[PDB]
């Protein structure tokens, strides 16, 4: 009923490039918004369109421009991208009551794409102990070494996505806090009744999609170009 | 839409020979956009001021159109209103008695 | 503008109170409450001018003669943990300025039961991983070690706490993290 | 008795793309301010003499609120096109009346807020400042929106609060102009029409305000079921004028009396036909 | 001071 969506959810771009984030509502609300919030502070207003070609600045106008040619849409333009413009962007709309926010777009403006990496992934089988101590079995996935934090980790049992008994880290931790462009890591647990893991027919797969580069992204390095992909790790049940 | 109720008259009693002001009071009309003209012997009188647009409680608009003139027993003045609600200009001739 | 406490502690069940001092109010301006769960973007909760509004979720209570207000959250759950914002929105203005609101943490329950297990990867190799579980309500986690914050998972069936740790060195195992510190000291190799 | 009004008008125009917003404010039926987009430097101007004193921190204040209204109508005007499926680039009118009435006691008596589209009524704020009245099916769209958006509260907070609070202030000064008045100067005229019949027109010039009354009579008995009367017209000099007439047989002139009732008059003006 | 209509348009 009241949904607001933004395309390119994740997006990486090199400094100086043209960024274009989109946002649609399909409910023709008169007024829409562009917000950004960095892990540090909170939400700051960039631009607000009251209706089509009626657009007003806001709090952080410098570095951005907007385009409202239809009620339903509202695009955000970064002519010359900037490193510090690497925040999270939220689009919104209202008709008079409250504002209806989107899902958020994660934009990373890198000075050098050589810092980009896909994640190495591996699953860890349950500890022989826990199965006899608490009668349950916990599997652990570990997405290691990747940048930036454009990852979504999911569990798949026998082919079905499972959010039942799953827990994933909220904030990916840095494997080296010192470095300014610290490479990231992540983990997630999947607890299942010990009896379940005791059957070598079940298929446990820890999937983690990366949102890296794409077509027009020029890449020179010898290592395969780190583009959007689905690195995974599997593990069969054990009756042993 | 409401047809403009027109009323042509003078500010002070008609003293043919002594200066005066001819008024054209248009009321009860809608939409706002209206074309009003003052006439003398069948010609468009130049320099004709107009009251600022303003409407009454019933949404109807009203405006006053005035210009300097000097009445004579030969000069037949009139007011001509062209409005969205009328087929074509509504001519209302002056009458000193009214 | 407004003002709210940075933090706010709570537990699975307790009914939460969220203050919001806001004097110098135009009276022409409403008061809105937004909730922003980490990751997600802000979503609307409730608003009011005077009196005491309310929704299917929370109760809004505006103090007599304004100047302050309070949001009430009934029998809260884990999913009710986020950052609640209190903004003043003029009835004739679409602009509303977010502060940093109030980070509401909600601790579950169930009895703790420290364990700490060690696991290897299905592709049986050298890499090992330690698993700290069930340290309910105990902040700590204090080289080349990697330790993640406590992750609360709600098993649909039968609670349950956990955290992961490793250090790459295929040789050692729980060598640093966990060292004559907390826990019964009696782990499981 | 003591009331303040704000009449607003936004008019779409062919090709012009941008409508013409005109806000006129009344105090006791007396214009005292006015905004108009078309103007050289669009902003509020004091239409009354007692407003000249208001500080610039008030004029820069209003104009900024006016500019705000202007856009509201601009958007509201496009919405209507949708409702009635009217095509863009054309002349359409959206009006609004709002204000507060005071009783003998300077406490608020009644609140006023009503919109009109294309001359017709659209939606209005009821006498209770809580509910809405929707004329046609389209307005029921606007109402439902304004209901679920808690629109009423905002307007009530004004009518009762800010509105009244400022009318008082406008009366702390206005009570030196909207009190003085000009008096009528009646005089019957004699015009002949048809054989043995003459019309007797009772004029009344130079009065202020426009509220007045003219009466004809026969031998003393009230006459009105036969008289011809013209609406009050503005002289153009700040004052007004009006007249009534009667058709009567020749040689029966002196039989008729013409009484004139006006605010600024100590006693009715009885008139008659002279030589 | 004049009225400042509610944010919600027609």
């Amino acid at each position: 009923d009241m949904k607001v969506t933004q395309m390119p959810r994740y997006l990486i771009k090199r400094m100086g490039e043209n960024v274009l984030l989109e946002c649609g509502q399909d409910m023709s609300h008169e007024t829409m918004y562009w917000y950004r919030q960095d892990p540090g502070l909170g939400l700051q207003l960039i631009y607000i369109s009251y209706d089509v070609d009626s657009n007003s600045e806001g709090d952080i106008p410098k570095g951005y421009r907007v385009s409202r040619k239809k009620r339903e849409h509202f695009s955000l333009i970064l002519d010359s991208a900037k490193t510090n413009q690497t925040s999270v962007y939220f689009c919104a709309s209202s008709f008079g009551r409250e504002q209806y926010f989107g899902p958020g777009t994660r934009l990373t403006v890198l000075e050098d794409l050589k810092n980009v990496f896909p994640p190495e992934v591996a699953v860890f089988e349950p500890s022989e102990a826990e199965i006899s101590h608490t009668q349950k079995a916990t599997l652990v996935c570990l997405a290691t070494g990747f940048y930036p934090d454009h990852v979504e980790l999911s569990w798949w049992v026998n082919g079905k996505e499972v959010h039942s008994g799953v827990c994933t880290d909220p904030q990916p931790l840095k494997e080296q806090p010192a470095l300014n462009d610290s490479r990231y890591a992540l983990s997630s647990r999947l607890r299942v009744s010990a009896t379940f893991w005791q059957n070598p027919r079940n298929h446990f797969r820890c999937q983690v999609q990366f949102y890296g580069l794409s077509e027009n992204d020029e890449w020179t390095q010898d290592r395969a170009k780190p583009v959007t992909q689905i690195v995974s790790a599997e593990a069969w049940g054990r009756a042993d | 839409q409401k047809t403009p109720q027109i009323q042509v008259y003078s500010r002070h009693p008609p003293e043919n020979g002594k200066p005066n002001i001819l008024n054209c009071y248009v009321t009860q009309f809608h939409p706002p956009h209206i074309e009003i003209q003052m006439l003398k012997n069948g010609k468009k009188i130049p320099k004709v001021e107009m009251s600022d647009m303003s409407f009454s409680k019933d949404w109807s608009f009203y405006i006053l159109a005035h210009t300097e003139f000097t009445p004579t027993e030969t000069d037949t003045y009139a007011c001509r209103v062209k409005h969205d609600s009328m087929a074509e200009p509504k001519t209302v001739y002056w009458d000193r008695d009214m | 503008k407004t003002t709210q406490p940075d933090s706010m502690e709570s537990t699975e069940g307790e009914t939460v109170h969220l203050p919001c001092s806001h004097a110098t109010i135009s009276g022409n301006e409403y008061i809105y409450w937004y909730r922003q769960v980490p990751l997600q973007g802000p979503e609307y909760v409730t608003h009011g001018l005077q009196q005491n509004t309310t929704n299917s979720m929370a109760f809004l209570a505006i103090a007599s003669d304004r100047k302050s207000s309070t949001l009430i959250l009934p029998h809260v759950s884990l999913r009710d943990a986020a950052v609640y914002h209190c903004i003043l929105s003029g009835g004739s203005n679409y602009k509303l300025t977010f502060g940093k609101g109030t980070l509401l943490t909600v601790t579950p329950i169930q009895n703790p039961d420290p364990a700490v297990y060690q696991l290897r990867d299905s592709k049986s190799s050298d890499k090992s991983v330690c698993l700290f579980t069930d340290f309910d309500s105990q902040t700590n986690v204090s080289s080349d070690v990697y330790i993640t914050d406590k992750c609360v998972l709600d098993m649909r069936s039968m609670k349950s706490n956990s955290a992961v740790a490793w250090s790459n060195k295929s040789d050692f195992a729980c060598a640093n993290a966990f060292n004559n510190s907390i826990i019964p000291e009696d782990t499981f190799f | 008795p003591h009331s303040m009004r704000y009449f607003e008008t936004a008019v779409s125009r062919p090709g012009l793309e941008e409508p013409r917003y005109i806000s006129v404010g009344y105090v006791d039926n007396k214009e005292f301010v006015r905004f108009d987009s078309d103007a050289e430097n669009p902003r509020y101007e004091p239409r009354a003499p007692w407003m000249e004193q208001e500080g610039p921190e008030y004029w820069e204040r209003e104009t900024q609120k006016a500019k705000g209204q202007e856009q509201w109508f601009r958007v509201s005007l496009r919405n209507l096109l949708g409702y009635y499926n009217q095509s863009a680039g054309g002349s359409h009118t959206l009006q609004q009346m709002s204000g507060c009435d005071l009783g003998s006691d300077w406490r608020l008596l009644r609140g006023y807020l009503q919109f009109a589209y294309e001359g017709r009524d659209y939606i209005a704020l009821n006498e209770d400042l809580k509910t809405w009245t929707a004329a046609d099916m389209a307005a029921q769209i606007t109402r439902r929106k304004w209901e679920q958006s808690g629109a009423a509260e905002h307007y009530k907070a004004y009518l009762e609060g800010e509105c009244v609070e400022w009318l008082h202030r406008y009366l702390k000064n206005g009570n030196a102009t909207l009190l003085r008045t000009d008096s009528p100067k009646a005089h019957v005229t004699h015009h002949p029409r048809s054989k043995g019949e003459v019309t007797l027109r009772c004029w009344a010039l130079g009065f202020y305000p426009a509220d007045i009354t003219l009466t004809w009579q026969l031998n003393g008995e009230e006459l009105t079921q036969d008289m011809e009367l013209v609406e009050t017209r503005p002289a153009g000099d700040g004052t007004f004028q009006k007249w009534a007439s009667v058709v009567v047989p020749l040689g029966k002139e002196q039989n008729y009396t013409c009484r004139v009732y006006h605010e600024g008059l100590p006693e009715p003006l009885t008139l008659r036909w002279e030589p | 001071s004049s009225l400042e209509n509610f944010r919600a348009y027609v």
